[PDB]
């Protein structure tokens, strides 16, 4: 029954981990960050905050980030970066198409990546980013978001990518003239319970401050 | 034309500035530019447009043939127009196996369309159809195809964008549809 492990087991992984930018240090211990695999950011910004940009524009070498760009910001011609692959499709702007696409990515990464116009497969998929889960928004909503979480968790187990998602804060969900009127965002716990770090961005003056939400 | 963002809000443009924008953009050479003007009131500034861009001058014939007018009263009818524009774009891209097609989709009165649907359906249904149509228009305008493009402009009166003008330096119950779009769907606002 004795187990003796080479130390190299504890320092080697088949998984990628999220490397927080400065804006986000001092939120979790060094042990906690040594292993961020799922990060959710809540921010009121349409476009990505500078911390989100920093998390994402984080390509080492032959490494790529797949950006599922529901909002059509990151894949715009003037915004595109070399370290990213993009999915920006009318087949992938609602939660049913997104899950079909992510299921294909798990079953047959080559086929799914072909949709994103990847000619060559010479790279490690380091991360998947989905922007903005608030646009995928009963009790059937709970079902679809757990299904989304479960496929993203399977993806991380098989491919090793980390996952970063974004949503708008509670305000967006009030709707136009408050006509649609926990966390400071309206996503189910079937999703949020899965996050290793939930970050919230707010402006308390005209200063944006990032805080952990261990809510 | 490629100055334009995927979705731009134009607050309270004067009739003269709007006519001038249409005249400059639809007279570009070596491209086919069309304006689809979608409005909830049938209030295209025709009388001013005719003064600035006289239809009796032969150079102006094509501009008038490349403006398309629709009166659209709710989000259901806007979603149907968005279907037709996407059929036009798709078929142009296909047939491009010839001058590029450039569409400027200009929607005035979107807050009135939202208000109509909202009263005919539900708050959830209204916001869902608004969301589907704008996300679709973004992916459409973001397509890297060189043979056919679209760019959308949304007109709103200034008084519906107070969060913008007050930021850029009141009593409020939520965002107006203009403020909500400025925050959640539009790339920029052009004064």
């Amino acid at each position: 029954n004795i187990r003796i492990y080479p130390l190299s087991n504890f320092i080697t992984s088949t998984k990628n981990y999220i490397n927080l930018p400065n804006e986000l240090r001092n939120l979790i211990s060094e042990e906690q960050e040594s292993k961020l695999g799922f990060l959710h950011i809540i921010e009121s910004d349409f476009k990505p905050s500078v911390a989100l940009q920093k998390l994402v524009n984080c390509t080492t070498g032959d490494e790529k980030i797949l950006i599922i760009d529901i909002v059509s910001i990151w894949s715009q011609q003037k915004q595109r970066q070399h370290g990213a692959i993009y999915m920006n499709s009318l087949s992938c702007i609602n939660i049913t198409g997104l899950i079909v696409f992510l299921e294909l990515l798990y079953d047959s990464p080559m086929d799914a990546l072909r949709r994103c116009q990847v000619d060559n497969f010479n790279f490690q998929l380091r991360g998947i980013v989905i922007d903005n889960l608030s646009f995928l928004n009963d009790v059937i909503n709970l079902s679809k978001f757990e299904k989304l979480f479960k496929i993203l968790r399977k993806l991380r187990e098989f491919l090793g990518c980390w996952i970063i998602t974004k949503s708008f804060p509670t305000d967006f969900y009030n709707g136009i003239e408050n006509t649609l009127v926990l966390y400071p965002t309206k996503l189910p716990d079937s999703y949020m319970k899965g996050m290793d770090l939930i970050i919230y961005r707010e402006v308390v003056d005209g200063r944006p401050q990032y805080r952990r939400i261990a809510a | 034309y490629e100055d334009l963002e995927l979705i731009t809000i134009w607050p309270s443009p004067t009739k003269n500035k709007l006519c001038q924008f249409i005249k400059q953009n639809l007279s570009k050479e070596h491209v086919v530019t069309q304006l689809f003007f979608i409005d909830a009131t049938s209030s295209f500034p025709l009388s001013q447009f005719q003064k600035l861009v006289p239809p009796t001058l032969p150079e102006n014939v094509r501009i008038y043939e490349n403006i398309r007018i629709n009166t659209c009263l709710d989000l259901e009818e806007l979603s149907a127009i968005t279907v037709k524009l996407l059929q036009i774009l798709s078929m142009n891209k296909i047939n491009a196996q010839t001058e590029p097609l450039k569409i400027i989709l200009y929607i005035n009165g979107l807050e009135v369309m939202f208000r109509n649907s909202q009263f005919k359906s539900s708050p959830q249904r209204s916001h869902e159809l608004l969301r589907d149509t704008l996300l679709k228009l973004r992916v459409m305008g973001n397509d890297e195809n060189e043979n056919a493009s679209i760019r959308t402009l949304l007109e709103f009166p200034k008084e519906q964008l107070l969060d913008y003008y007050l930021k850029k330096n009141r009593i409020k119950n939520g965002d107006s549809l203009a403020e909500y779009i400025w925050k959640y769907y539009a790339d920029s606002l052009f004064e």
